[PDB]
């Protein structure tokens, strides 16, 4: 069972609000729900997105070439922007 | 297995109806909201009825009713030349000129040549079954893509005093480009949210 | 008020008339007609002092208490032990029907009659007799009179059926042609959404006797009119009963499953292998002894959209036999299509006289007609390919526009061959195979029963004829259909003349000047059609003046 | 965790404790006494042994721990093997 | 505008970078003209609305009058116009500033 090129999958609840499931409740207030996420080693984005009971919207990769092959050029534009924003802003520094 | 197969074919059906809706082809709301059990009731397929010929469907353009589109489902693993010829003969019979065909897990390289060579008189596009399992356009990363009519492209190039080659490019083999079925020379307006201006509109040339 | 021992206004004026103490008499009348609680007889002066009359709090409690009385009518319908609750409702009925004349207790009693399966029929008779009660009465009251006597059912379905035929005639004669839409686009479930058949379902509800009543009345008018509209309305009424999931008809009617299958057939306008097998097994359940519903079953098949479905299915089978390299004898689904269409066309004849048999197909019709049609398509596609090849020959292979006289003979003598040929012509008109169109059009001068002049085919041929709009400027394309075909039966039936006149009314700007002028003066009202041709000819003359400015 | 097991790649070697190629020429008999019981349970009815089955035997042990953790059962491994190799390999499995 | 911000910022982060510090400019306006917040003001709400409208007309990133230039003008200054309308709304203008 399982999709190849997936050697390990870590299951956890993110306590940081960035990855939390942020919704807008009926009162119009932001609420950050705590929901399980899985982070893996090795990428096969087309297969995992095709899986059942998987969020096909929020599911993303850190491999930009996978994104380009599976999603496109604007998608990999946005993904690359988020990735290098992450690697820059990890240490607390800020850039425009 | 039968259960996962009917779920898969229902999901693919949902996907290509959403695709045809995005391409301007007229599809009713119920088939766009076709539940899984609705797929069960309308048609379990373990040679009961996975007649892939029966899942094939015709659709018409919202503003150009003579412009119509078939979508086909070949039941063989790798598509052969003769079933392509059957589909083009069907197309000749119904006068259709656009027809994208899904494939089970692959397509024969002979068919790769046999679709491109006769392309200028009959438009055909090959989709892997894995690709249509999800609608990529609903992903959070892809922004909103809309094809521009040539009038709009002329207005755009007249506004900015631009030539077509000066715009940024998008490859015809891109997943969203194949999703919208845009040939070389088309222009796609991409509308995306931005954290500095709120909204941002860019334009990409299909080359 | 006297029905339960209480006074009225005339008794009040008697109590005042010829009295030495009218004021005390008035006070006594007020005491006798007040609300009988002990707290009120002291509070009435006090609340009167405020400028609020006694009638005002009476009005408030009147609204409140009749709301609760209606609530409790529904409750006793749904609450209490059965004998006690029905006894309570019938007793309250006897109390309340004396005030149905008054404007308060009509709908309360109408609900009570709604929740009892049977009533003494004096009150149902008064409900039909009085127009106000005939309006405000609940659905099951009307059901009970209809279930007890058919007079009101006929009296009210006659105008509704007249309105259904009004809609059918008006829609079939409408003068719009486009690549966008036609009037046969709505599915039968789309057409059931009109309030005529849905209200007929409400009038029938879940009752089988009223189902038999609508069946017989549609049977009578279908037997006198020879028109498929009543057939379509039976199909619509049955599937509207199914839209409500009426188990009283759907599970017992052997026709319900088969009409449900036909609904999907008409929605796709084809009999595909799944529903084909379903309908074929349904037909093969016809065995001697229990064939009584064959009349109703084929009578369902008569719907114009069903004729469209079966005929285009046969054309599609003819066309797909070409690419398969197969003879028409090896086409089971095609034989099923023809069997169903022959049954449906013979439905009316079964209504006059029940003749239970699976008809046998004509020999030359399978062995000589369909192979000729396949040969026509083969010649068409050979000509197309020879055009598309690089340098076939000088003046490439002329597609045969010839008429093998067997084809025209079957267009004019063999009913089913006529209809499938008509829709063959229609389908090539959608594909605009002009050489095939003028191959198969001539020979239609003679037709069996003027099926080539029916409203359905003529409407659809008009709908296809805006595709080749510029060809009307040429005299021959219109003359092949007007001077050659329509005028062969234009003065015979009203529908043909009306169809030609609407076709020329829509497409007046593109027809040549002398051509349309001659068409009007030749298609003038000839004396076999009434106000329809009069208004269409008035429009024809006005638009011919407009063309004189063209 | 069920979805995690569904997508994380598991191969046969993950769930196997060991294997051994015996000989066992008579398939009715077994070299291992514990094997003979349930082998006889699968041999009162002939399963592709009326003709001479190959007189070799490949006997594998599956770890109970990894089988329970990955939600794997005995039969579906045999189904996967038969799908991979057709009927080229006759596969029997002990009752759970 | 609130719905537009909601779809643009699904994470609910209100911190955003923009050209003009409206709050600091309002504070400077308060302390230049000696605004007494304890007393009623003499500013029409309608004047606030028309002033923000004509100001947003004056702030131009792309110039032109055809639909393309106007749409680009709206999109370029969408977020700043939202921030300006929210900050200089007649409610907060009459209550707290």
């Amino acid at each position: 069972q399982g999709i190849e090129q997936i050697s390990k999958v870590y299951m956890h609840l993110p306590q940081t609000d960035n990855k939390k499931k942020i919704i807008i409740t009926e009162d119009g207030e932001f609420k950050a729900l705590q929901e399980w996420i899985l982070e893996t080693d090795g990428v096969s984005l087309m297969r995992v997105l095709s899986e059942k009971d998987v969020d096909p919207v929020r599911t993303t990769s850190n491999d930009i070439v996978e994104i380009f092959t599976v999603l496109g050029i604007e998608a990999v534009r946005k993904a690359l922007e988020r990735e290098l924003y992450h690697v820059i802003s990890f240490d607390g520094s800020y850039v425009n | 297995d039968d259960e996962e197969e009917t779920y898969r074919l229902w999901k693919i059906r949902k996907t290509i109806m959403q695709l045809c809706h995005d391409r301007g082809y007229l599809v009713t709301q119920d088939e766009l909201d076709q539940t899984l059990e609705e797929f069960k009731a309308q048609f379990k397929p373990s040679e009961g009825r996975p007649r892939r010929t029966d899942l094939t469907v015709l659709v018409a353009h919202n503003d150009d009713p003579t412009d119509q589109m078939f979508v086909f489902f070949p039941e063989e693993p790798k598509v052969g030349i003769k079933t392509i010829k059957v589909y083009c003969q069907r197309m000749q019979e119904e006068n259709i000129t656009r027809a994208l065909i899904v494939v089970q897990q692959g397509m024969t390289p002979s068919a790769k040549q046999s679709l491109v060579d006769m392309a200028p008189k009959y438009i055909l596009e090959q989709f892997l079954q894995q690709e249509l399992l999800i609608n990529i356009t609903e992903h959070e990363l892809v922004p909103e893509h809309v094809v521009m009519t040539k009038e709009e492209v002329t207005e755009l190039l007249a506004r900015y005093k631009l030539r077509e080659n000066q715009l940024p490019r998008i490859q015809a083999g891109d997943p969203v480009a194949r999703y919208f079925g845009i040939k070389r020379g088309q222009v796609v307006k991409i509308i995306r949210p931005s954290e500095t201006a709120g909204r941002y509109i860019t334009y990409r040339l299909v080359q | 008020l006297q029905d339960l021992g209480v006074a009225n206004g005339e008794d009040l004026k008697e109590t005042l008339t010829n009295c030495t103490e009218p004021l005390k008499a008035i006070e006594q009348f007020q005491t006798e007609n007040g609300v009988l609680l002990p707290s009120l007889q002291s509070a009435l002066p006090f609340l009167d002092l405020h400028g609020t009359p006694r009638l005002e709090f009476h009005q408030s409690v009147f609204d409140e208490l009749r709301d609760k009385l209606l609530e409790r009518v529904s409750a006793i319908a749904s609450e209490g032990k059965a004998e006690e609750r029905y006894k309570k409702l019938e007793d309250l009925l006897e109390k309340s029907f004396s005030l149905v004349k008054m404007p308060s207790l009509q709908p309360v009693v109408m609900c009570v009659m709604k929740h009892l399966p049977k009533v003494p029929e004096k009150k149902l008779k008064l409900v039909m007799a009085d127009k106000e009660l005939y309006r405000a009465c609940a659905v099951e009251v009307k059901r009970q009179i209809w279930q007890d006597n058919q007079a009101l059912f006929g009296d009210e379905v006659s105008p509704l059926l007249k309105q259904y035929i009004l809609e059918k005639e008006s829609a079939l004669f409408s003068t719009e042609l486009s690549v966008l839409h036609n009037f046969f686009s709505p599915s039968p479930k789309t057409r059931r959404q009109g309030e005529v058949v849905q209200r007929l379902t409400r009038m029938v509800g879940k009752n089988v006797k009223l189902y038999d009543m609508v069946l017989q009345f549609l049977r009578t008018l279908f037997l006198r009119t020879r028109n498929v509209h009543y057939c379509t309305l039976r199909a619509e009424l049955l599937m509207s009963l199914h839209d409500l999931d009426v188990g009283e008809i759907c599970t017992v009617d052997p026709c319900h499953k088969f009409t449900w299958c036909l609904d999907a057939c008409i929605r796709e306008r084809f009999v595909d292998s799944k529903r084909a097998r379903e309908l074929q097994g349904f037909l093969d359940g016809v065995k001697k002894g229990q064939e009584q519903v064959l009349g109703d079953l084929s009578m369902i098949l008569c719907d114009p959209f069903a004729i469209n479905t079966l005929a285009l299915s046969t054309v599609r089978h003819l066309q797909e036999l070409v690419g398969q390299e197969t003879l028409p004898r090896d086409s089971p689904d095609l034989l099923l299509l023809l069997r169903l269409l022959a049954l449906g066309q013979g439905a009316w004849d079964m209504i006059d006289s029940q003749v239970f048999k699976e008809p046998k197909m004509e020999v030359e019709l399978i062995t000589r007609f369909l192979p000729m049609l396949m040969s026509f398509l083969v010649d068409d596609y050979t000509f197309n390919v020879d055009q598309k090849l690089p340098a076939e020959e000088k003046a490439p292979v002329s597609y045969p526009n010839t008429l093998p006289e067997s084809f025209t003979k079957f267009l004019q003598e063999q009913r089913m061959a006529c209809e499938v040929g008509l829709y063959y012509v229609l389908h090539i008109t959608k594909q605009r195979n002009k050489n095939a169109l003028l191959r198969l059009l001539p020979g239609l001068v003679e037709t069996f029963g003027d099926l080539a002049f029916g409203d359905i085919f003529l409407h659809l041929l008009t709908g296809n004829l805006a595709l080749l709009a510029d060809e009307f400027a040429l005299e021959d394309f219109c003359s092949s259909l007007f001077d050659g075909f329509f005028l062969t039966a234009s003065p015979r039936k009203e529908n043909v003349h009306r169809h030609a006149l609407r076709l020329l009314i829509h497409l007046h700007p593109r027809v040549a000047p002398s051509k349309l002028e001659a068409l009007q003066k030749a298609l003038e009202p000839t004396g076999q059609s009434g106000e329809a041709v009069k208004e269409l000819y008035s429009q024809l003359g006005e638009k011919l003046e407009q063309l004189d400015h063209r | 965790k069920d979805i995690l097991c569904r997508l994380e790649h598991t191969t046969l070697r993950k769930v196997t404790a060991n294997t051994a190629i015996y000989y066992d020429p008579n398939p009715q008999s077994t070299v291992v006494a514990e094997d003979q019981e349930w082998v006889n349970v699968y041999y009162e009815m002939p399963d592709f042994d009326v003709a001479r089955i190959s007189p070799w035997l490949l006997r594998v042990e599956l770890d109970r721990k990894h089988m329970t953790d990955r939600k794997l059962t005995m039969e579906q491994i045999a189904e996967k093997i038969n799908a991979g190799f057709g009927d080229d390999l006759n596969c029997i499995f002990n009752d759970d | 505008d609130r719905e537009v911000l909601r779809v643009i910022f699904p994470t609910g982060d209100s911190k955003v970078v923009l050209p003009c510090n409206l709050l600091r400019m309002i504070w400077n306006a308060q302390k230049i003209f000696h605004i007494n917040p304890r007393l009623p003001s003499d500013l029409h709400p309608i004047k606030v609305v028309e002033g923000v409208k004509e100001l947003s007309k004056k702030l131009v990133i792309v110039n032109g009058d055809d639909p393309l230039s106007r749409q680009a003008q709206e999109n370029a200054t969408l977020l700043f116009n939202i921030h300006l309308r929210s900050t200089l709304c007649s409610r907060r203008m009459a209550e707290e500033f």
